[PDB]
RNA sequence: AGUAGUAACAAGAGGG
RNA sequence: ACCUCUGCUUCUGC
């Protein structure tokens, strides 16, 4: 359910998931890094 | 990760359209667009799949597939194409393709699959362990019944398994709602563990979670044990004319086994009234009878289940007992007074005639439970007073309602906000009138009142809320404390006609208490007993005892004709009894023996139909009467059906092209105008006749005289002409 | 059990011709106004559109 | 034996026979009364209390929170965008477009009723726009008939 | 109020970080070293909201909150509500500490005067970080008054609908029995 | 011709 | 005469 769009919902996904990924040990810095440079670079490409 | 997801999130948005369709489709409208298809739902499957199964490459799959198999085998067999199916990129690929992967693909391993299929498994462990006994072979009436059909299930409703599986499966994404109940955590947990680390597609791992956890049925003609393990293996036990014995590995519910156990004890109390020594009867029964193979002895002795039936059985075997009831998960115990059971009709809340039974008359009850108890006063559908204790306030929640509701009152009644399912099986009424008040207490409350209760320092109260307030409480409800001696079992004794009293001489249960309801086992119960059908259940009752006859009539008929009164009391007929309303028996007995006299008395009038379809209800000690009966009712699962005195009835008819008797449905084999067994002290002669006079009814047949001929309405629409007879027939 | 026994007993196995060509649309939007009496007039409103619809329908 | 009427809206030629004359053969016949209608469900309602009244309330609990997606369910649908049979959510996916481009969105609060508002107001466009695929892509202006008699169509074909 | 409360929220977190050994930090560059120190869940659809609380309170096994909070300290490992008032951060903080009674929330009202009041009157944010919250919402109070609506701005802080338009009302007029001349007459009878 | 059976197939569509 | 595509997709409801 939402009112918000597929990407804006899957953005803040990835941000969210990369957080804690790192703050689990699942994930290094230079992953976490990668993701939410990848998630700007999509976010500005959406404008 | 979520490291390649979003390069491709990315790559995909680089895209104008898809970037269009990402930022102006909602989360709500992909719902939408997800089903967005120019495919169609094949109208003919099966022809559809014999055409492509012709073909190279009828098999769509995912275009990795290319570099995860070699593009040909080693016959030479291509085993992908590069072709795209329409409306997808999936490509085309041969069946050729799914053998290659069969015998050479990548090798995983299954330690979650009997995890996440363990629904499916369980199946094959209960065959694997199962014990075939003999096939039998009968005609049974298989009554068509809402059964379940899943073993192994967690009893949750669609909510509340959604909202474990979302916890187990997708925790990040269960949005507000968490888990109330402890039921709900213990699962989550134990699931969470076993399917840990789980590489199985989360689809199916919901899909399996869903259909374990869910409680569903199903409507099946179903003759012997309803339980889902019995269920699930129907088409195995259950045939037209056979039946497979049979016993499924793993262990019973202990709610199948108690409920199987108040049917055996009912049935066993119901049969031994009718007998000349009950007591005897029953002991008999209590010592041959088994529940899956169990001795039911056994099973009294080492069962805390208290029903009146039940607690008959312990008191004959020497158990003690303890003198309480269950209602809606707590144990009742009756201090001082009593009551009456009474039919009477009930206008509910809901707008609704619903005319099942009331207690009437003075009964203080003390109510144990699980982590509360109360001093409930119970007049003629009146809570009198109910002071309750408990843990929690919540735990004087759940049996304050549950009080209310047992108390019968009209504040109760008239607050409900339909007394059958959907195939109009009768339901349970005082059972279900507490599942609606259960999860809406709502209107009771402030439809029940308050009462503004004295300062006496002690008995506070509850108000129409669930609110403590200090000098005010609802109608008749307190809160206090009180209430180990509760469950203490008594010795007791009982006498030859099942009346259990206590080592003071009181009466504490009598076989009449005993619920005349007639439920269906849900493990198998074997009587073992020479007082009991080898085939169980009401209708067979009835097809067994007329199978029965018709198969020894050459004996039966010469014992009907030199030696009646032996014939009449034959042990045979006793289940057959039960079946008759008890204020029937005698003057059924009284009214078909004089019927079979005229039959004797009037030569040339014999008619072996009439006789079987009579003979059972000759099986009571006769009482004189006046009453001309057009039919006798007899009781099947609750419902009255009448079998007519005179001819064919929907129970008993016997049909010409056949040449069999048809009795509710079931063949059960074949053995001058007068007819000297239908009216008592009259014959009939044959077609009525205007030059005779008008048509009377029955029950102004009261005043011809002998040889005097009239013509009457008989039954089923026909007239004929009677005589009063000149002589009679004495019984 | 609800009859007597003097009474007989027939049954019909019965079918209907025509169902479908002649139900009428006005006959269902006065059982649906009928059997929504009491109710908000928003919600019969809303029930008697498909009705209204089937009333003003056209095949290809 | 009815009544023929115009349609205003349609122009469709249009047969009434309730409350026509009464049946006089045992031909098949479409001549239904609605005062015995009403009696037979007012008779109904005298011997169920409360019934229709409780449907009607789980209605519409289910008209609050029901879904435009529910629509998605169903079999072939006749779709007035493309004057074609379409899969059920296809259809509405089209009709959804369709309207959106038109200046009709309700459904974007994602429930049915949206949706159904969204239908009603439809019928007061002018001029509803399509686009057709000449025999490519062409945009077509329905007039206001044009689309209602779309809108009110059911497509036909034989039974296999 | 919707503008302004997600301003402030966004300025509460822009620009401050937690370093590789973890010390809260702030910083104009904003940059693939540190990490943020909040998480803004304010402005975040419901849903998605809701998503980023359960995540956190997972990684934690801090409980869930009942109510869908502004922020989220990485550090303090705090969910924070953030207030903006006309009236009084006195008694606007006892207003919502009630709504908030029984979570586990720092609460942090801001006036458009500059004076402001957080949880145990402890501050979590730094000096210099709330001076532009401060200053950010006299300032806005500023462009409000020269514009005539801080006066208004500082005074606030259904059945279902479905009726036939024109058209369909003509058709429902056209589908009733012969003898009736539109659909409401005939709803009445 | 044949299949069929109230209307169809007995190749269709597109390019050149 | 060749080339290409197609074998439920202008036609299957509740
Ligand atoms: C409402 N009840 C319940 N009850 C006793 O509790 C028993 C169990 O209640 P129930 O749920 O109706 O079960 P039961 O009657 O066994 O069901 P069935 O006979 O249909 O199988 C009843 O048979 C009855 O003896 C009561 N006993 C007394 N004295 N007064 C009451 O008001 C009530
Ligand atoms: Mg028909």
């Amino acid at each position: 359910i939402g009112m918000a769009s597929m990407l804006d919902a899957m953005l803040s996904r990835a941000r969210i998931d990369a957080r804690i990924d790192l703050e689990s040990g699942r994930i290094s810095s230079q992953d976490f890094s990668e993701i939410t440079n990848t998630c700007k670079a999509i976010e500005a490409l959406k404008r | 990760s979520g490291m390649e997801r979003i390069k491709e999130l990315m790559e995909m948005v680089k895209n104008s359209r898809m970037r269009e369709i990402l930022t102006t489709t909602s989360v709500d409208h992909m719902a939408v667009i997800k089903k967005y298809t120019s495919g169609r739902q094949e109208k003919n499957p099966a022809l559809r799949m014999k055409w492509m199964m012709a073909m190279k490459y009828p098999i769509s799959a995912s275009s990795r597939i290319r570099e995860m198999i070699p593009e040909k085998d080693e016959d030479g067999n291509t085993l992908w194409t590069n072709t795209k199916d329409a409306g997808s990129n999936r490509v085309l690929v041969s069946p050729n393709a799914v053998t290659w992967w069969n015998r050479a693909g990548p090798v995983s391993d299954v330690v979650h699959y009997p995890r996440v299929y363990k629904m499916y498994f369980d199946r094959l462990e209960r065959l694997t362990h199962g014990t075939f006994g003999p096939v039998k072979f009968y005609n049974q009436v298989k009554v068509r019944k809402r059964v379940d059909i899943n073993p192994g299930h967690k009893d949750l409703t669609s909510r509340e398994a959604q909202e474990v599986i979302m916890e187990v499966v997708f925790p990040n994404e269960v949005g507000a709602r968490t888990l109330s109940s402890d039921a709900q955590l213990t699962i989550t947990k134990e699931k969470k563990e076993e399917l840990k680390n789980c590489k199985i597609s989360p689809i199916m791992v919901a899909y399996m979670l869903e259909r374990e956890l869910v409680r569903r049925t199903r409507f099946l003609p179903i003759a012997g044990a309803t339980s889902s393990t019995y269920v699930e293996v129907l088409h195995l036990t259950q045939g037209t004319c056979w039946e497979q014995q049979y016993t499924p590995g793993g262990e019973a519910e202990n709610d199948d086994l108690d409920q199987t156990l108040i049917i055996a004890s009912r049935n066993i109390v119901r049969r031994s009234i009718v007998a000349i020594d009950p007591l005897a009867s029953l002991l008999s029964m209590c010592h041959t009878t088994s529940i899956s193979s169990e001795p039911l002895v056994e099973i009294l002795r080492s069962n805390p289940t208290d029903e009146q039936a039940v607690n008959i059985c312990k008191a004959a075997l020497g158990i003690r007992i303890n003198n309480s009831f269950s209602f809606g998960g707590y144990n009742f115990k009756r201090v001082k007074g009593s009551s009456q059971r009474t039919e009477k009709a009930v206008l509910t809340g809901n707008l609704q005639t619903l005319t099942m039974t009331i207690f009437e008359g003075y009964e203080e009850f003390n109510v144990s439970g699980k982590r509360a108890s109360a001093v409930l006063k119970k007049g003629a559908q009146r809570l009198i007073q109910a002071i309750i204790g408990g843990r929690t306030l919540e735990d004087i929640l759940n049996l304050m309602i549950t009080l209310m509701v047992f108390s019968q009152e009209e504040k109760m009644l008239k607050a409900v906000r339909n007394f059958v399912n959907r195939a109009n099986q009768r339901l349970n009424p005082m059972y279900q009138l507490l599942r609606h008040f259960q999860k809406d207490s709502s209107t009771l409350l402030k439809n029940w009142g308050t009462e503004e209760i004295d300062p006496i320092m002690g008995i506070a109260g509850i108000m129409p809320d669930g609110t403590i307030n200090k000098t005010q409480t609802l109608m008749g409800v307190r809160l206090s404390q009180g209430g180990y001696s509760f469950n203490e079992r008594i010795r007791v004794n009982i006498d030859k006609y099942l009346r259990v009293r206590n080592e003071k001489g009181e009466l504490l249960i009598s076989p009449e208490e005993v619920s005349e309801a007639q439920g269906q086992e849900k493990l198998p119960i074997n009587y073992n007993s020479s007082l009991m059908w080898e085939v169980n259940g009401p209708e067979s009752i009835l097809t067994n005892t007329y199978h029965w006859i018709i198969k020894n009539w050459e004996l039966l008929k010469t014992q009907w004709m030199t030696d009646p009164t032996v014939l009449y009391n034959r042990i045979e007929f006793e289940p057959f009894q039960t079946l008759i309303p008890k204020g029937n028996r005698a003057i059924y007995s009284g009214f078909t023996r004089t019927l079979f006299q005229q039959m004797r008395d009037v030569e040339g009038t014999f008619d072996s139909i009439q006789i079987i379809k009579l003979l059972p209800f000759s099986a009571h000690p006769p009482s004189l009467g006046r009453t001309q009966f057009s039919s006798f009712t007899l009781n099947i699962r609750g419902a009255p059906l009448r079998l007519l005195i005179r001819g064919n009835s929907q129970v008993f008819n016997y049909n010409q092209m056949e040449n069999v008797i048809i009795v509710l449905g079931k063949s059960v084999g074949s053995p001058s105008s007068i007819e000297s067994a239908v009216l008592r002290g009259f014959l009939i002669l044959g077609k009525a006749n205007s030059k005779y006079g008008p048509v009377l009814t029955i029950g102004e047949l009261d005043k011809l005289g002998r040889g005097e001929k009239a013509n009457v309405l008989i039954g089923q629409g026909d007239t004929v002409l009677v005589m009063k007879r000149k002589r009679d027939s004495s019984i | 059990a609800k009859s007597t026994d003097e009474e007989l007993s027939y049954t019909i196995t019965g079918d209907n011709t025509k169902w479908n060509e002649n139900q009428n649309p006005r006959i269902f939007l006065a059982m649906v106004l009928r059997i929504t009496a009491g109710q908000p007039e928003w919600f019969r409103d809303l029930l008697a559109v498909a009705p209204i619809m089937f009333s003003n329908k056209v095949a290809r | 034996r009815g009544i023929w009427k115009t349609n205003s809206e349609t122009g469709a030629q249009q047969l009434n026979p309730i409350d026509g004359p009464l049946p006089e053969d045992n031909e098949p016949s479409g001549y239904a009364q609605t005062d015995c209608v009403l009696e037979l469900i007012e008779g109904l309602d005298r011997s169920h209390p409360g019934l229709f009244e409780t449907a009607c309330q789980e209605t519409i609990d289910a008209i609050q929170q029901t879904r435009v997606d529910k629509l998605t369910q169903g079999r072939q649908t006749y779709d007035w965008t493309l004057n074609r049979n379409q899969p059920a959510a296809t259809a509405l996916a089209n009709t959804i477009e369709v309207f959106r481009k038109n200046g009709y969105k309700l459904n974007e609060s994602g429930r049915l009723i949206d949706f159904l508002k969204d239908v009603l107001l439809s019928f007061e466009n002018d001029s509803m726009e399509v686009t057709t695929h000449f025999q490519g892509k062409k945009r077509v202006k329905l007039t206001k008939k044009n689309y209602l008699i779309r809108a009110l169509t059911l497509n036909t074909m034989t039974k296999d | 109020a919707i503008s302004t409360h997600m301003e402030v929220c966004f300025m509460y977190s822009d620009f401050h970080f937690i370093d590789l050994e973890g010390n809260t930090i702030v910083k104009e560059n904003d940059d693939a070293m540190l990490k943020h120190r909040f998480e803004i869940i304010e402005g975040q659809e419901r849903n998605i909201a809701w998503t980023i609380v359960n995540s956190i309170c997972n990684m934690t096994e801090n409980s869930k909150p009942r109510f869908l909070p502004d922020l989220y300290d990485y550090k303090t490992n705090k969910f924070i509500e953030i207030g903006v008032t006309r009236r009084k951060v006195e008694d606007y903080y006892y207003e919502k500490a009630s709504k908030l009674k029984g979570e586990n929330v720092y609460i942090h009202i801001f006036s458009f005067d500059g004076e402001e009041m957080a949880t145990d009157d402890e501050y979590i944010l730094d000096e210099e970080s709330r001076a532009r919250i401060k200053t950010r919402l006299f300032v806005l109070r500023q462009e409000l008054a020269t514009a005539g609506l801080w006066d208004s701005f500082r005074q606030s802080e259904l059945e279902e609908e479905f009726s036939y338009p024109p058209t369909f009302q003509r058709l429902a007029n056209q589908s009733l029995p012969p003898s009736f001349k539109d659909y409401h007459q005939f709803k009445a009878y």
